[PDB]
């Protein structure tokens, strides 16, 4: 049942491992540029210094967060949960 | 459970020009212009082909080196009767039908010449695109004795042809196992290629010159930690998730990695310091 | 049987003549080989 | 005896392999092997004989050969040289096949029409049509009669359709037919010989095998019994024939065989007697009782032997 | 449950077999290997390498379609992983 | 050089949607995947891919008709998809 399937996942799929991904920034760069690039080259990204990094799972937008050096151990601290309207606005760009 | 579905382009025109060459050959051989109508290429299991095969008939084994296995060509008793009486010059408007009776020596010999003529026609037609030598092996009267395929359910591709000489008509088929064309599965699907002379090569290089200024976006990843949707649901904004030390940054476009890099603080920007471009050729050379 | 011995001597002379006839047959086989083949065909036809 | 074939054979066994090879290549396999056997085992050698053989060869050389250049032996090679010098078309080879084809057509006319038919029934009906057209009209009519009705009608219809009169394909068609009789003649079918062999056997074993083959195949057994049949009914045997045989056959032998034979056989045999002979035979049949069945069968076998002798003479059709 | 709308990755398998690397050393590029699950057994249905359920593939609508038949059944999951 | 038994893995295609559309369908619901009829399958070892090959049935048991070791080229495309 549709309701049964929705109800099942809250308990049956409650215990299930998943994956995630995080992105730093985006820059326009073409094959001429990559061929010209060499060892030790530095490339910047549109992500401003200190900007929280977007957090996604299997390529699906989830949230945004920033890494913090706690106990000399890096850890991303999320700051928001993307709303459907803000997600629509983000993809409408 | 054996199901295969595919479409081909080159073999259609190959069969068409082969049929035109065969029509020319029969015209000059029998002093009378024939007409060959190529039927829609048949793809069926070997047992289905054997069932559809009109018994009695003559089956012929023609090996195709260097590809493993032997090819098959079949002809109808009506076709061989009509061809041989045209060789005799008889009208054949009062024909006889032979069933179960094995072909006489003269009939099998006329079969031999027409078989070698068909072999030569198909050889020139095929070598016009891809040079694959064809060598006859052994004629057969019953399909079960041909036993080319491993199993009767093995899918065999067949090209039917409808050949007529004036009022007299006929049909013969050229059938081949799918395993025979398995090595050239890509070459059969695509239509043949025009040109391919030195200019075409440089034109392809010129295409790369135009493609030099392409449009692509790179993706940078830091951590891919396996967690649970239970944790995600109980996760709230402000929560921090520890991350192992990212000794390098992997760069990929549409999924495929291209290089590795190190993050750096340059001019107040999320800058990455590349180490080396990750090339498949470089990885193969290293391995 | 002195006459029989003379007949045997005549037979030996006939044998020498037969060897000469065989040599003549060999000569016919030897010279004009074409003509020998033609005579072969002619004898086959007469057969 | 020394026939023209035998004279050439003696010539060959006298001369040697130098001309024997050419004779073989211009000759046929059975005569090649006959001369090989003659070389293997020879007892026809004499001082005068060999010289006479050389003289006969000289006669053949001056007459049959007429001291001419190799006849189609080395000439065919120069003919091929001219053919090669002229257009690239082996017409001479086609003419060679035509030569065998025409000879085979003549042979076809000579040989048995029904055997020709069954050798050509399997072949193409157009082959039958064209070969029948090219054959003699009488031989063609014989093969036409020996054909079944439907095949015969198809052959004549395709004869009517036959207008291509083709050109070297026809020659090799006859060559294939000749090769299908080129194989050892055999002809050991002996459709009559089974019957003949059973007749040669004892009469009781003959009847036993007749019953056995009746069980095997009533058709084949009935054919064998027909082959046994020899002057059993007047109408098929012909009275004129009963008249002619039985005056040649001894009257006493006929009497002894008849008193052991069936009364219908006695009546049909006596109907061709001179009336005095018939009356004498019947009176003696009444007088003497049935003599030993061995002697009765001996007289019957003598009657059959005289029937076979007159069949050898061939003046009339026995039964 | 705002995270309800999340694309999941599923994994469908046929069967397993404990083969040593030497076996694969001799197994050619066109070799045949059997499994442990008998033919006709419902193929195990998993997601991201995690056991879920089982199902059988059937040729319907000109495509290979697996038919979900069993539920996650955590007790049966415990029993299965106890192997 | 040293030998050891190892776990293999065969995968019949991968789709792209939430499991909810799948779990809403109760038991006995037939669902298809990107795995169609005709394409050869893939073999993984401990989750690490090796080769491609169709699988047939023999002696009431599955038999894989493996073809050739998967190269990193098409490994990249199958990782992307």
């Amino acid at each position: 049942g549709d309701v049964s399937g929705a109800m099942q996942d809250i308990d049956l799929i409650m215990d299930i491992p998943v994956k995630l991904t995080v992105e730093l920034g985006r820059t326009r760069m073409t094959i001429k540029e990559l061929l010209r690039l060499t060892q030790g080259s530095v490339v910047a990204l549109d992500g401003l210094a200190g900007e929280p990094l977007d957090i996604l799972i299997n390529g699906y937008l989830i949230a945004q967060g920033e890494v913090v050096v706690v106990a000399d151990k890096y850890g991303v601290r999320i700051t928001d949960i993307i709303t459907p309207s803000e997600r629509m606005r983000r993809l409408s760009r | 459970r054996r199901v295969v579905r595919e479409r081909l382009q080159a073999l259609e025109i190959i069969n068409e020009r082969f049929a035109r060459q065969f029509r020319m050959g029969l015209f000059n051989l029998l002093r009378r212009s024939p007409d060959i109508t190529v039927g829609a290429i048949r793809i069926q299991p070997y047992h289905e082909f054997a069932r559809n095969l009109p018994v009695p008939t003559n089956l012929n084994l023609i090996h195709l080196k260097p590809l493993r296995g032997t090819g098959l060509v079949v002809f109808s008793p009506s076709l061989v009767f009509i061809a041989v009486d045209n060789l005799f010059g008889g009208d054949g408007r009062f024909p006889t039908k032979v069933e179960g009776r094995e072909f006489t020596h003269t009939e099998q010999r006329v079969i031999n010449r027409m078989l070698k003529l068909a072999l030569e026609g198909y050889s020139d037609a095929w070598k016009a695109i891809n040079p694959l030598e064809v060598e006859y092996v052994r004629s057969e009267m019953q399909v079960k004795f041909t036993n080319i395929t491993t199993s009767p359910n093995d899918i065999v591709v067949n090209t039917p042809f409808h050949v007529e000489i004036g009022n007299l008509t006929g049909e013969f088929n050229i059938c081949l196992p799918f395993s025979m064309i398995e090595p050239l599965r890509e070459l059969l699907v695509n239509p043949p290629l025009e040109n391919s002379r030195h200019e075409d090569q440089n034109w392809r290089d010129n295409l790369v010159r135009q493609v030099q200024h392409s449009e692509l976006e790179l993706v940078a990843n830091f951590a891919d930690i396996p967690l649970r949707l239970s944790q995600i649901l109980k996760l709230k904004p402000g929560d921090v998730l520890p991350i192992e030390k990212p000794d390098r940054i992997i760069a990929h476009v549409d999924g495929v990695p291209v290089l590795t890099s190190q993050y750096g603080t340059v001019n107040g920007q999320y800058a990455l310091r590349v180490e080396h471009l990750i090339n498949p050729i470089l990885n193969s050379l290293n391995e | 049987k002195d006459e029989q011995l003379q007949q045997r001597r005549a037979n030996q002379r006939l044998g020498a003549e037969v060897m000469s006839q065989r040599i003549r047959e060999m000569s016919d086989n030897d010279p004009r080989v074409v003509a020998l083949v033609i005579r072969q065909w002619m004898s086959n036809d007469h057969e | 005896n020394l026939s023209g074939t035998d004279k050439s054979v003696i010539l060959l066994m006298t001369i040697g392999e130098d001309r024997a090879a050419e004779v073989f290549k211009h000759l046929s396999t059975r005569e090649v092997q006959a001369l090989s056997t003659a070389m293997a085992n020879v007892r026809q050698i004499s001082n005068k004989q060999l010289t006479d053989v050389l003289s006969e060869f000289e006669q053949e050389a001056e007459q049959f050969a007429a001291l001419n250049i190799n006849a189609n032996e080395y000439l065919r090679s120069v003919l091929v040289k001219a053919l090669g010098e002229e257009r690239a078309s082996s017409l001479l080879e086609d003419i060679l096949e035509t030569r065998d084809t025409t000879s085979g057509i003549e042979t076809l006319n000579f040989m048995e029409p029904q055997s020709a038919a069954d050798l050509i029934r399997d072949e193409h009906p157009q082959i039958i049509a064209t070969i029948l057209v090219h054959l003699k009209r009488s031989q063609a009519a014989d093969i036409l009669a020996l054909f079944d009705e439907r095949l015969r009608h198809d052959v004549m219809l395709r004869i009517a359709t036959f207008g291509g009169v083709q050109l070297a394909e026809l020659t090799e068609v006859l060559n294939g037919l000749l090769d299908g009789q080129n194989l050892k003649r055999s002809k050991m079918g002996g459709v009559r010989t089974a019957a003949e062999i059973i007749n040669l056997m004892k009469t009781q074993q003959e009847e036993a095998v007749i019953t056995a083959v009746r069980e095997f195949d009533g058709e084949l057994a009935q054919k064998i019994i027909d082959e046994m049949f020899l002057f059993e009914n007047l109408v098929d045997v012909d009275d004129r024939s009963i008249q002619r045989l039985l005056q040649e056959v001894d009257s006493e032998s006929l009497l002894i065989a008849l008193k052991g034979a069936e009364p219908p056989l006695r009546e049909k045999f006596l109907r061709n007697m001179s009336q005095r002979a018939a009356d004498i035979l019947r009176d003696d049949l009444a007088n003497r009782g049935p003599v030993r069945l061995s002697q009765v069968e001996n007289e019957q076998k003598a009657i059959l032997l005289i029937v076979r002798r007159l069949a050898e003479t061939g003046e009339m059709v026995i039964g």
